């Protein structure tokens, strides 16, 4: 015969590992493949499509109230309207978008991101926003004249309803990663901050509070890597019928 | 040029001069079943105009505390016309779908509606452990409305539906949303009565609101079937 | 619009911008299509041979794992005088009963693939050593018909598949095919499973691998021992179709998506999202 | 694979096709980069 | 010596696994092929072949009286003779037949099957009969009128005796299952169904009640998958003379 | 009339009819032969390229399965005081004792295939472990000279084959030739094996495989163990003819088809389907 | 065309104005024994004409209560004519077989016989473990009777009997079967007083029925043996 | 196949030739589609 | 029926088109407006929204 010898790792059970095996069902003949609408081959496809981030996540705010951003006619100049925290790799408005629920099940990620605000008021509704982009190391900008140094754009509400603000991916490292801590040089993504440019004006009768919806998506330039988990789904019990499957 | 649209199957035609362009869900188009993808031998019906046409649902108000609507499909067509009848006669049933919602108001109103056509829409009950019950899924040309929209009444979330085939009506903007749906299905052709492969959801995310008069704002559906077939012939369910 | 892509796509130096009738950073979500705006349009930036894998992310690799799917332990004993799995247990087969594995199937509609299983047994004493085993797992068709003894002539397994194995051995391993009538699975399906009204809703069989029976083989000996098998399945050869958003509320079922979400944020059904003070108040912010 | 049946095969992880625009911009007219959207 | 290693699945012993073995007479050589009538190669080529349908199975009906149907004259008319549930995957008239056997050693399957029905009044006996096939949906048709709205045949008795029922393969999935549930979706068949077209007319002296004997097969469109024990047959104890094997 | 078949039949579209002296649906069951009514005469069909694969249904996958032919347990101590397999036994091989394996192979009149067997090993105490011990399995022909005793000299085998393994290992292996004195083996035998007229009815010894003697090589412990063997049977390189009407009454016995039927339908011997209230009541109506 | 026909064997000839095509058993048709199968190596007597020829056996009565008659092959020739004389004076035999099962009736009169040629026909026997033994298996040119027609009394089915070599004898349509049987065994050549490789089973799935004048009906068995080959010469047994 | 006596080998599943006719029409006179089958 | 959806807008005008729609080549007065060779069938106008 062949003189053989086994090597450490041998017998073990590797999750990840890729061999071929008994078939159980010999001879088994699979049903003819049918073309299907929406067919998905990587990842990286579905996270290219925006989804609604959950910018008013504060107490008091319930369900879909949660995902728009009010903003009224103001008094002062300047004002500023709201800021987004970073992080698609912990929680926060970023966390159950298409493309922070899948990097959820990465470690590692790369490539610009692209923030897009439709406005919702009405149609005599006018106004000028600015949306700003502060690449990390300091403190969020509270102010717009030191938001404004940053990547941004300046938004004139009209026909095109809606603004797209380009996160360009800059980083040191290739790539940039979670380990649960916010502000490690290698993890922290930086601010959005967005202001009045001039002001929300509306005529008599039109609501003088007006909603912004905010998306998020990758652009083709992105990465994933290193899967792993995700912290957005667990379990401490059987799920009510589990049992019963034995039964 | 893409704000104007006219739409014309069989003896009915519906324009906008609202629009937002157009989905073709997947980047598809509705089609015939191939002979290289069919299963019923028998020879199949394909009725054209009496069942490729626009059927226009009853409306619905859209309220400022309204929580959104959605529409099966094949279900809500299932007792219309011609499409009704083939769909009572046969036992299987094929075709694709022309979804056309309306919502027009005033230069003074604002509100944004999430157009989504969900395929396999499996709907959750909350707070049980208890299935969804035959009558809580099958609402007919009513359609039904839903309890938490937030989590699409099935526990994962609005926020990423925009994965599904959509558009929006945002008042300022629009006053219509056209989906073009093709066959959506592991199968080639289906029994009607009992599978739903499309649901259309219609999800007010930005409330209506203004300070003008104020009037009944409806919102409307007008559905077109297309390229139906149907096999397995016999009396009518 | 189909294209082979093997890299992260790659950067072009951009130049200053002020045209009339250009305006790349405005867009139109009504359309339902996704902002096309380019990072070159947005800013000016600099030219980047991008080298970055795509390949982690492929659908093979992502849904490539052998996930825990079942976990049952019983007792190896003389069942004499039990009410209980006498040395052997049945078990219907689905990919419902621990959240990872499903939370990721679910992200699509449809999928199509061959599963391949792995069966990890463990034993534990109720000490004088731990007994080498042999099992017996006998892959029965969804709703036929199973043992219901240790010792039923149900095993001799004329045409059933079955596998046996040492506890000594490597785990058990083998492929079903995608064995589906359909040509796809339906991870989802918003229907009624029979022909009448009172069927359970969501519940398509044709998406039931089928039972799976295991039994130990050696009769009983003088103690009792407790035997826990484990069954592993990973989905290869996939093709997927129609990405889903993905499940945020915790399951309550295997048999269908019913909701009640956390007692508090996150999670929770009035509030996915954890709370922040307010809208301008940045968490983490760097002091 | 030397088994006899392909669906036996290691996995198959050389499918780099891909064509995000089926879920991006399934709009029937193409939308022209830096041009109006909505016209 | 060749670096190896053992994989999940090494030492088991799966009984539908495929490999070579040791053989234990070397050098034996076995007899001589003979050309011998009948040989078959596929389990298909059976099913094809028409066997008798145990449509009279009800209390009173003893042996063979179960393999045919009797039809009397009527003194009405349009009038229901019979009717035949057709899941070959559980038991009732079709389950006892080639098709119904084999079938039931699989689990999936696919195809058109055909029921021929051969006339056994004498030769002085005549009479029109339509047989109905009604695909699945509803309640099983009681009236003709409804029954004659499937797929159907006419029958007129004369010198071919026998009349061919074809049930096309009309099912919306590729295949059907058998799951122990005769009402599911990927079950059910339909019904078959049996009226007087006219009336069986016969004089003084021939018998005025005739028998029927209905016979099913599958036809070369057909198609099992995924094999499995057949749960028509059982043991609970040793058959008699096993233990004196070992004697 | 002889071909290839690879897939089912494809279907052809099909239009109306109205042909005098063409009537397709009649037939004569007389003949013997069965209908070869099409369906595209029989109804208006579309066309259809069907691409389902017949290969499972092969006969070489239909009986191509390793299926428990054999289940003996004995003891295996210090038979001292024994009257009983003295840690040893002897098995006449036939594949009549286990139904499914039966029932499948007795749909053919004649078969010729080659027979790989296995042998499965399990042990109990009758706690303080399991011992790890050799069998020897010796295959005699039949008839021919068995051991008496489980040290006899016998157990040499000079010509015989013998397999020695171990419960450690995985089950033995190995592939029993197709050894019939005649072309192929006879499933049925219409005649009596014997020059007299009191021989045995329905038997041929020509298709006796023949004797598997297995015995416990250790000598024996001091404490007694249950042992038991199973042994697999998979026919391949099968040849078949002739298929026949399947068993539908239990099984009475290994050396005939003598019949007697349950006690009530189904399978009884004045009903082998189970009875529905009347030729016009509808098993399982959808309500 | 196909419903007249004569078979013509040595100095024996049958013809039928009412039969239904006939049947070849397996597709098959008789013939000698090739060099390349052969496996006795003396020379073979071939006597033709003498034993290649029809014999009809004595009759049996078709009766309202009957179950059905069954003949055993070669036994139920064993003792006729040349046939049976080679039989006797030969360890060895080899034939196929011509079989015409007859019976008429009248316009009146209605029944149904299942005419099947059963290979390897082992018997059982009823609610007991002992084997059947030689006299219940042995009946010679008188044949036997079905006790349990119904499993073709050997636990089967007679519903399904129709896998084997058949036609029918509907009374409305024919009077006379037919079927051609090629030698059927697993070797070349046999010892006829000890095994029958073929059984011929008439039995009246549909009984016999009228209510005209009442008169015995008839079943009558021929059967011609074909290429008939003896070895191993010796005594008359 | 390793081993010496080729009984020894694997399984042979490629066996795809049939002929129902054997089996479903052994009648000596072929029957034609659609004529009658007694005449 | 045979319909058109009329969107109010820049384009102030919508037409619905009245297509012949006969068993016969032509239509006839004779005083009776339920003549089957005289009714013409119905316009109806709807609020759609
Ligand atoms: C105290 C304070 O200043 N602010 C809290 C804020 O921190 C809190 O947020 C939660 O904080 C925890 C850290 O303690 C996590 O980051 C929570 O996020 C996730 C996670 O990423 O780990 C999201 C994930 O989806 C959750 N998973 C599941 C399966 O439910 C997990 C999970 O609950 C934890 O891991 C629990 O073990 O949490 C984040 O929300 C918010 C709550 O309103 O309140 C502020 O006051
Ligand atoms: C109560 C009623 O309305 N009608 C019954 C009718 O259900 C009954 O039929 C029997 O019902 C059982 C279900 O309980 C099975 O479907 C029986 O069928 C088979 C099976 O398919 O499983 C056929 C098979 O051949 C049988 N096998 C053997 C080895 O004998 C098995 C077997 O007996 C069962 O599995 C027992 O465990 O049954 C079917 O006949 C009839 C009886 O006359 O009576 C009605 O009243």
């Amino acid at each position: 015969g062949v003189p053989t010898y086994l090597l450490p790792g041998s017998g073990q059970f590797l999750t990840t590992d890729d061999h071929s095996s008994a078939p159980v069902l010999p001879c088994f003949n699979p049903t003819p493949e049918m073309h299907i609408p929406g067919q998905i081959r990587n990842m990286l496809e579905m996270i290219q499509v925006e989804s609604m981030m959950e910018i008013n996540n504060t107490d008091g705010a319930n369900g879909m109230e949660r995902l728009r951003v009010d903003i009224s006619v103001q008094a002062d100049l300047d004002q500023l309207l709201f800021n987004i925290p970073l992080d698609i790799q912990l929680d926060g408005p970023l966390r159950n978008t298409l493309v922070g629920n899948i990097s959820r099940y990465y470690t590692h990620w790369s490539g610009s991101l692209e923030m897009t605000f439709m406005f919702c008021g009405s149609f005599m509704a006018t106004g000028k926003l600015i949306l700003c982009y502060t690449p990390p190391g300091g403190s969020c900008p509270t102010t717009r004249e030191t938001a404004m140094l940053g990547t941004h754009i300046v938004w004139d509400f009209g026909l095109q309803s809606s603004i797209t603000l380009i996160i360009p991916w800059i980083s040191g490292s290739h790539y940039r990663m979670f380990n649960s801590d916010a502000k490690s040089t290698n993890a922290n993504v930086g601010y959005v901050t967005c202001f009045m440019q001039t002001n929300l004006i509306v005529p008599s009768e039109s609501s003088d509070t007006c909603s912004l919806i905010g998306f998020i998506a990758a652009k083709d330039d992105f990465s994933l890597r290193l899967m792993r988990d995700s912290p957005d789904i667990g379990q401490s019990n059987h799920l009510h019928g589990a049992e019963a499957a034995y039964q | 040029s893409d704000r104007v649209l006219q739409l014309k199957l069989g003896n009915s035609a519906i324009v906008t001069q609202e629009a937002a362009n157009y989905c073709c869900a997947y980047g598809e188009w509705p089609n015939y079943l191939p002979d290289h993808e069919a299963v019923a031998i028998d020879k199949p019906t394909q009725p054209e105009t009496s069942t490729d046409r626009f059927y226009t649902l009853r409306s619905v108000k859209w309220e400022s505390n309204s929580t959104g609507w959605w529409w099966k499909l094949p279900d809500a067509l299932n007792n219309i016309g011609m499409f009704g009848q083939n769909v009572q006669y046969h036992y299987l049933y094929r075709s694709g779908f022309l979804i056309h919602v309306q919502c027009n108001a005033t230069k003074f109103h604002q509100g944004a509606l999430l157009v989504v056509a969900i395929p396999e829409h499996q709907r959750g009950a909350h707070d049980t452990t208890t299935s969804p019950g035959f009558n809580d899924i099958m609402k007919g040309e009513r359609g039904g409305t839903f309890n938490h929209p937030y989590v699409l009444d099935d526990g994962t979330s609005i926020a990423c539906a925009t994965i599904f085939p959509h558009q929006w009506i945002n008042l300022r903007t629009n006053n219509s949303a056209t989906i073009v749906l093709p066959w959506m299905n592991v199968a080639p052709m289906d029994f009607p009565l009992r599978h739903n492969q499309w649901t259309l959801a219609v999800i007010p995310v930005v409330p209506l609101g203004t300070r003008t008069m104020s009037s009944v704002v409806p919102i409307t559906v007008s559905i077109a079937p297309m390229c139906c077939e149907f096999n397995g012939l016999r009396h009518a369910i | 619009v189909e294209s082979i892509i093997k890299t992260a796509t790659d950067t072009v130096k951009s130049e200053i911008n002020a045209e009339l009738g250009v305006v790349p950073s405005l867009n139109a979500v009504e359309t339902g299509a996704t902002s096309n705006t380019e990072p070159e349009e947005a800013i000016q930036t600099r030219t980047v041979i991008n080298q970055h894998g795509v390949s982690e992310t492929l659908v093979e690799n992502f849904l490539g794992r052998a996930a825990l799917v079942s976990k049952k332990s019983f007792e190896y004993k003389n069942h004499a005088s039990s009410s209980t799995h006498k040395n052997f247990f049945k078990w219907t087969i689905n990919t419902k009963s621990f959240v990872q594995l499903r939370r990721k199937l679910e992200l699509f509609t449809y999928l199509r693939f061959d599963a391949e299983i792995t069966i990890l047994t463990t034993v534990a004493v109720n000490y004088m050593g731990l007994p080498d085993l042999t099992l017996q797992a006998m892959f029965v068709p969804t709703g036929a018909l199973t043992p219901k003894e240790q010792d039923s002539f149900h095993w001799q397994s004329g045409s059933n598949a079955s596998v046996f194995f040492k506890i000594s051995d490597p785990p058990a391993r083998m492929t079903i095919p995608f064995m589906c009538i359909n040509s796809a699975y339906s991870v989802f399906y918003d229907g009624f499973a029979g022909f009448e009204k009172n069927g359970l809703y969501g519940i398509n069989p044709a998406d039931t691998i089928g039972n799976l029976c295991v039994r130990i083989v050696n009769e009983h000996q003088p103690v009792g021992f407790t035997v826990t098998v484990r069954v592993y399945m990973k989905p290869k050869h996939i093709k997927a179709w129609a990405p889903r958003p993905p499940r945020t509320m915790p399951y309550m079922s295997i048999a269908n998506a019913n909701y009640k979400g956390r007692d508090t944020a996150p999670n929770t059904l009035n509030a996915i999202i954890g709370n922040r003070a307010s809208v301008t108040t940045m968490p983490h912010n760097i002091v | 694979n030397f088994y006899k049946d392909s669906y036996a095969a290691s996995a198959s992880k050389q499918d780099f096709s891909q064509d995000p625009s089926k879920f991006t911009e399934p709009v029937v007219e193409g939308l022209k980069a830096g041009a109006p959207v909505l016209k």
